[PDB]
């Protein structure tokens, strides 16, 4: 049977879900307790399209660990959590530092706002809404707890890779 | 691996001596459990280890936790370990 593996790795501020996400699409289950300095690689053959697929996720905690990563990594998920302004603040960092190291203006991406459960909101949908449009890529907010656009975030990812 | 493992046991009681001014004298090792990490580039194991130390003299039990991370930067292994806790049991 033909399968077609992606690379995609997790990235944003402490804190803002990156973990939980990832467990929640590989594990279906929130983790509201998981160590905030490790980092791991995950597997999940999922079908998309039509297409049956092998998501290669890299959960980042964060060097040249740092960049081995990203010249590594084809599609990037970007997590800020929509009740932190800096985790929101750090995204243009991030943005920069992979187009830095992979040295190319077009790379996949996807913005997520995560934590969206959550009665706070310190981020308007229209503020990220903006920036993934100045920056040309798709904005979904999510659920790591109720796991409220998890699969459409990753899915979304695979989508903007095969753009590519 | 038994001698692995005890030789990272030693490591920890070394460690909690130096870091936590402390003078235990490492026995042996009770039990250990291995979890394990694998992020790209890299093979990465956090040890659980239940030991026996003296303390001033007398046979106690002690937790530690210690942290291997092994990567592969450019096409060489760099080995690091840590101490991440330890406690009386
Ligand atoms: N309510 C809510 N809490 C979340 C969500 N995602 C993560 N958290 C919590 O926020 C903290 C950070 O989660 P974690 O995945 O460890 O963040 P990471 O540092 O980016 O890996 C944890 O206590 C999580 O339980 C979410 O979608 N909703
Ligand atoms: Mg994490």
């Amino acid at each position: 049977s033909h399968m077609t593996e992606y690379k995609l790795v997790v990235v944003g501020a402490g804190g803002v879900g990156k973990s939980a996400l990832t467990i929640q699409l590989i594990q279906n289950h929130f983790v509201d307790e998981y160590d905030p300095t490790i980092e791991d690689s995950y597997r999940k053959q999922v079908v998309i399209d039509g297409e049956t697929c092998l998501l290669d996720i890299l959960d980042t905690a964060g060097s040249a660990m740092r960049d081995q990563y990203m010249r590594t990594g084809e599609g990037f998920l970007c997590v800020f959590a929509i009740n932190n302004t800096k985790s929101f603040e750090d995204i243009h960092h991030y943005r920069e530092q992979i187009k830095r190291v992979k040295d190319s203006e077009d790379v996949p991406m996807v913005l997520v706002g995560n934590k969206c459960d959550l009665p706070s909101r310190t981020v308007d949908t229209k503020q990220a809404q903006d920036l993934a449009r100045s920056y040309g890529i798709p904005f979904i907010e999510t659920s790591a707890k109720t796991r409220q656009g998890v699969d459409d975030a990753f899915y979304t990812l695979v989508r903007e890779i095969r753009k590519h | 691996n038994s001698l692995e493992i005890e030789e990272l046991a030693r490591f920890a009681v070394d460690e909690h001596n130096k870091k936590e001014n402390a003078l235990l004298e490492f026995v042996r090792v009770v039990k250990a459990k291995e979890q394990h990490f694998t992020p790209w580039f890299q093979r990465n194991t956090m040890y659980y280890l239940t030991l026996e130390a003296k303390d001033g003299g007398k046979k106690k039990l002690y937790e530690a936790k210690v942290w291997v991370k092994r990567i592969m930067v450019t096409d060489k292994m760099r080995n690091f370990k840590e101490l991440q806790e330890f406690k009386p049991v």
